[PDB]
């Protein structure tokens, strides 16, 4: 007699440009993630350390699909690198953990972003 | 405790908001601190008349008079007073300035130009008016203390145009109200970092950006609609359709203000769960500033009972 | 159309929802939910109305099924 199925847990929804952004950076079109970092640091449209509902990141869809570039872009506008070391870990994989490891230390300034 | 954030784009009357925070809740600028002012309203007005003078070129306007061409050779040089003032009555300078939204232009242009005479005077000192019409940039982070009602206000103020915004992300923290503000008179202008960007359109998206916001969920809202008296004169001689061409009502202050209104209120994607509290300003009014931020402090209060 | 639902490798009481529940895959059964969609409710095991017995009477293997 008709059960009703809804999510009882429903996470918050993503936004339309945040779920263009991480279907490129998944993607792994090198060219599209530019112009939305640059607009993310001028308009403000992208938070860049946004979350899909299944557990993932930019930078750690990045560390998924092993593509360097990508990150290095990432990286250089600031995503927050913390616990992103371990999943690069788990992947076994060489260049990710020293390109990591290599830029834990880009001369920060002004402390981290909040 | 309260954390007030001045955002906006460039030249939308942000740091004239602070200049009121000042006079409004303080005993204000001293005559000390006006004669300081001088030199920026010197070079307001000898930066305003060389700019429509440049803009004479790309707009193939000549002077009413012949006689004009060596004044403008005198004012790049630089009697001063003479110059300016033969080359701000001259019909071709003046067919210039009636279209000064084509080139980059003060607002404070013909308030500063008009009252020659006064501010040329040897013994001149800037009024308190005088001041909060200056333009001088903002880059970098203003953050002033003030308390009003007992709170105690730590107001951030920021630059507004696009090469400033890294700073932007740094204040986002603990913020408990937002003035934004926007240039009612500027639906017709480009920016001065882009020629190709209306300004209006600019201030429409970053204040889509700074409403929608996950920072600002709990944070109070509050949109200034200024240049309110620069607009009601603006809207008898440019229509809105230049910024909105499927606008169809009149081009009168009270109609093309209320549609600016909802266009930019229409941006919360949030409308049933937040407000924005819109107001209609003109930052260099004293007793407008404060009443409008009477009323403000009021809605921050109630917000935060 | 006439003739061409013949095969089905579904049995006619599989409903969307119940095959991507069978298959347990996240996105797809979330998809199907955020579009309002039901599974119906079973009856108890000791039931002895009519929609049961009558059901069971005449197609015992469809019940089951
Ligand atoms: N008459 C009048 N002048 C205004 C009004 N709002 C701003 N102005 C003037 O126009 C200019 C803009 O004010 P600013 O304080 O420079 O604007 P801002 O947004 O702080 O500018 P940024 O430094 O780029 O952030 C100044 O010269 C002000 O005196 C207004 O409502 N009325
Ligand atoms: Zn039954």
């Amino acid at each position: 007699d008709r059960i009703p199925l809804q999510i009882v847990r429903a996470e918050t929804e993503l936004s339309a440009e945040e779920k263009a952004f991480l279907n490129a950076v998944e993607k792994g079109d090198y060219a599209t993630v530019k112009q939305a970092l640059q607009e993310a640091e001028i308009y403000y449209n992208v938070n860049i350390n946004c979350m899909d509902p299944l557990g993932r990141s930019a930078l750690l869809i990045a560390i998924e699909n092993e593509n360097l570039e990508i990150m290095e872009l990432l990286l250089n506008h600031s995503v927050y690198v913390g616990d992103a070391l371990l999943y690069a870990i788990r992947k076994e994989v060489v260049g990710a953990v020293e390109l990591l490891l290599s830029y834990r230390r880009p001369s920060g300034e002004k402390q981290v972003p909040t | 405790e309260v954390k007030l954030l001045l955002l906006g784009a460039g030249e939308s009357g942000k740091s004239t908001i602070v200049k009121q925070m000042k006079i409004i809740h303080e005993d204000g600028y001293s005559e000390d601190e006006c004669k300081q002012y001088k030199v920026v309203v010197y070079s307001n007005t000898i930066q305003s008349i060389i700019a429509i003078i440049r803009a004479m070129g790309r707009l193939k306007i000549d002077f009413g008079e012949a006689a004009r061409a060596d004044d403008a050779r005198q004012l790049f040089v630089l009697e001063l007073a003479g110059v300016i003032k033969r080359l701000w009555r001259d019909g071709g300078v003046q067919a210039c300035f009636s279209r000064s939204r084509e080139y980059q232009l003060n607002d404070s242009a013909s308030y500063y130009l008009n009252d020659l005479d006064r501010i040329s005077q040897s013994n001149y000192i800037p009024t308190q008016q005088d001041v909060l019409r200056t333009r001088v940039k903002t880059t970098g982070i203003v953050e002033t203390h003030f308390t009003f009602k007992d709170l105690y206000f730590k107001m951030f103020d920021v630059g507004g145009l696009r090469s400033e915004r890294k700073k932007w992300i740094h204040c986002f923290e603990g913020v408990t109200a937002i003035i934004f503000c926007v240039a009612l008179s500027d639906y017709d202008l480009v920016l001065a970092e882009d020629e190709e960007m209306n300004r209006m359109h600019e201030s429409m998206k970053l204040f889509d950006s700074i409403c929608n916001n996950k920072w600002f969920t709990e944070t109070s809202i509050i949109l200034f609609l200024n240049k309110k008296d620069l607009f009601e004169e603006k809207i008898k001689r440019s229509p809105l359709t230049i910024c909105y061409p499927e606008y169809t009502g009149s081009n009168t202050y009270e109609e093309a203000a209320a549609y600016i209104q909802c266009q930019f209120e229409d941006l919360n994607r949030r409308k049933d769960t937040k407000e924005i509290y819109t107001h209609f300003t003109c930052a260099t009014d004293t007793k407008n500033v404060q009443f409008v931020f009477d009323a403000v402090t009021d809605v921050i209060i109630k917000n935060n009972l | 159309l006439m003739m061409d639902t013949q095969f089905s490798e579904f049995t006619p009481d599989i409903t969307p929802i119940m095959l991507a529940a069978h298959t347990n895959n996240y996105e797809i059964i979330k998809l199907l939910v955020q579009k309002r969609v039901t599974i119906p409710r079973p009856h108890q095991i000791r039931c002895n109305c009519v929609e049961c017995v009558s059901s069971s009477e005449v197609d015992s293997l469809r019940h089951s099924r």
